[PDB]
């Protein structure tokens, strides 16, 4: 049912949930209302796989069993730069001692 | 989600005691313990568990108010009941081995710690042990137990109206719950939910037909009627000496003992009165060992569980330990548990956290191991 | 609706405001006199875990179905405890 | 002759007795053999509670028969 996500770009990390049945485009519109960039200026990735606007999250592989609130699944985000898109780049979190 | 978060030793070693929560402190009264004296004239006992500092204390003996008068305090007993109404514990019922059972109402002020015996009127219930007591407003409801004089299980409801200190034997409507003792009765809204207990499958007398109830029974206090209620497809095993408490509108029962199976329990069942359904709950963490006739009290989102009897690794032991079940553990609680579990160095931590870590890991000194 | 929690090492965490309210400290900070919060002392690997705890707490409150525990690695437990204590959560 | 007393949990206690012995006598012998005071004892045979005054032959308890022992639930 519900997938719990981290949408990550550079040093930005969005925590949000969605339905398995909701679409990548719906995911892009959540990003749009937060980061003020429209869907046509966003690329979303599951690891290295670019995600299509019209696939549902479940169709992309996100399952509630693997996107739990205490272990959210990661979604990469890349923005359009000028005529081309920036490379997908996620800055790692710091590390414990 | 819910978890056993504290396990502490060195409390009072008691079973068949009675306890209420006053704020964040639990008051425990009386109870039995093997090898200790339940024949001679002893005053009943009050131990207080502080659920913030996680310390047990004990109140000093009651002194005579005036020279020549005896101290006002119930004699040491077990199988009694205690309820809290405003600033007053009402203690009733129970027995010791010598004087048997008495039916004098005892009142205990939780702030001054003075006992008194308010004058009552009406039809006083006969002395008994193993009854249930619960309250709604100023009314205390006594149900069941084993009557000492009649020598029988009871299925009466006696209500004490503490506004006038008047007992009424309630002429109920509907099919009353079966005569029984060491059951529980829990108020959810205006309805009294009666679960478990030892009983006889034919009547109100011992006859070598002992049974362990599990068809929950519901008493509406507004209409003073026993209700007919839908079947429960799933239900806990029959038992006696479980603990019962209502939390967030639902009934919970812990532990207990079934003599037909000769089995002690440490399970946790939730009953939802609205769906009228049962559900076995699995808390995180290692709980208490299977045991009976412990006491359970609610402190915010936590249950303080302590005391009771269980088989010894026929060979029973009484418990001085105490458990806390936390329905909604904070992240700070989960992290203290991790720091303890992984045995990490605590000397980096700020002193407020260290005080907490210490509190949940230090025994009290009411008792020593046997 | 969302708020931004910035860690010491400069990571930005954007979480539902209702989730962040799980922290009494953040609750206080968002209601200060006269929206985002800068935590100069909490690094990103700790603060990310705190946000996951927010999500877990709100999702599983008043829930009785069996669920996984909130995992706390030993290498993070001391810092996480200090963070939870500072954040009152 | 001999009789047995069994609680619900078990633990047979075979006792040497004669039909003339009262139910108070059998409670006495039980205390000798198990350390249970007679006031916490309740003996039941054929679903009837045995009075402390009547003897064994008054309730038709012949050789090899078992009485049921019910105790005060001091520990619940």
């Amino acid at each position: 049912m519900d997938v719990f996500l981290m949408i990550r770009r550079h040093k930005t990390t969005i925590f949000t949930d969605a339905k398995e049945s909701s679409t990548v485009f719906e995911l892009k519109r959540i990003v749009e209302g937060i980061l003020k960039r429209p869907p046509d200026e966003q690329r979303l990735y599951k690891d290295d796989q670019l995600l299509d606007d019209g696939k549902t999250l479940g169709e992309c592989g996100f399952t509630s069993q693997t996107a739990r609130p205490q272990a959210p699944a990661t979604v990469g985000l890349a923005f359009r730069a000028d005529d081309t898109f920036e490379a997908l780049c996620i800055e790692p979190f710091s590390s414990p001692p | 989600m819910l978890r056993w978060t504290v396990h502490l030793e060195g409390g009072p070693r008691r079973v068949n005691h009675a306890a209420v929560a006053v704020g964040h402190r639990v008051y425990s009264f009386g109870g039995y313990c093997s090898g200790e004296d339940y024949e001679t004239l002893r005053q009943i006992d009050v131990h207080i568990f502080n659920a913030v500092s996680l310390r047990w204390t004990k109140l000093p003996p009651v002194k005579s108010a005036i020279r020549g008068q005896a101290p006002v305090v119930p004699y040491m007993r077990y199988g009694h009941s205690t309820v809290l109404i405003d600033d007053t514990v009402l203690l009733w019922g129970g027995r010791n081995d010598t004087e048997g059972a008495c039916n004098v109402l005892y009142a205990f002020d939780v702030n001054t710690h003075k006992w008194f015996t308010p004058r009552v009127s009406g039809t006083v219930p006969g002395a008994r042990d193993g009854h249930s007591a619960c309250v709604l407003g100023k009314i205390m409801y006594i149900f069941g137990g084993y009557e000492q004089q009649a020598d029988c299980f009871s299925n009466d409801i006696h209500k004490l109206d503490t506004s006038t200190m008047t007992w009424t034997l309630i002429c109920t409507k509907g099919s009353p719950a079966r005569w029984r003792d060491f059951h529980s009765a829990t108020m959810l809204g205006s309805h009294m939910y009666v679960f478990g207990g030892r009983a006889d499958r034919f009547g109100p007398f011992h006859s070598n037909n002992e049974i362990y109830c599990n068809r929950i029974r519901v008493f509406d206090t507004r209409t003073e009627a026993w209700l007919d209620c839908p079947p429960t497809p799933v239900l806990p095993e029959g038992r006696r000496s479980h603990s019962a408490f209502g939390y967030n509108g639902e009934l919970y029962i812990f532990g207990g003992y079934n003599a037909r199976l000769n089995r002690h329990f440490h399970d946790l069942w939730k009953f939802n009165p609205v769906s009228f359904t049962w559900k076995k709950i699995e808390p995180k963490g290692k709980g208490p060992c299977p045991r009976r006739r412990q006491c359970c009290c609610i402190v915010g989102d936590k249950i303080v569980l302590f005391g009771g009897t269980s088989p010894s690794p026929f060979d029973l032991i009484d418990h001085s330990d105490l458990h806390i079940l936390d329905f909604s553990p904070s992240l700070k609680t989960l992290c203290k548990l991790a720091v303890i579990q992984y045995n990490l160095d605590q000397s980096c931590l700020p002193h407020d956290i260290r005080w907490e870590l210490n509190a949940m890991t230090t025994n009290s000194n009411i008792s020593r191991p046997i | 609706m969302y708020v931004k929690l910035i860690s010491s090492d400069g990571h930005e965490f954007i979480v539902k405001r209702e989730h962040a309210l799980t922290s009494g400290t953040i609750k206080a900070m968002l209601s200060g006199p006269g929206n985002e919060v800068n935590f100069r002392e909490i690094p990103s690997h700790v603060l990310s875990k705190v946000c996951m705890y927010f999500t877990y707490k709100v999702r599983y409150t008043n829930s009785s179905t069996e669920i996984p525990e909130f995992p706390i690695a030993p290498e993070i437990a001391l810092e996480l405890l200090m963070a939870a204590n500072f954040l009152d959560c | 002759m001999q009789i047995f007393v069994k609680t619900l949990t078990g633990k047979t206690i075979t006792l040497e007795v004669e039909p003339s012995d009262t139910i108070e006598n059998v409670k006495a012998k039980i205390q000798d053999k198990e350390g249970i005071p007679p006031d916490q004892q309740r003996l039941i045979f054929a679903g009837k509670q045995l009075e402390d005054g009547r003897t064994l032959s008054d309730y038709n308890i012949q050789k090899e028969s078992t009485l049921h022992l019910v105790l005060r639930l001091r520990r619940g």
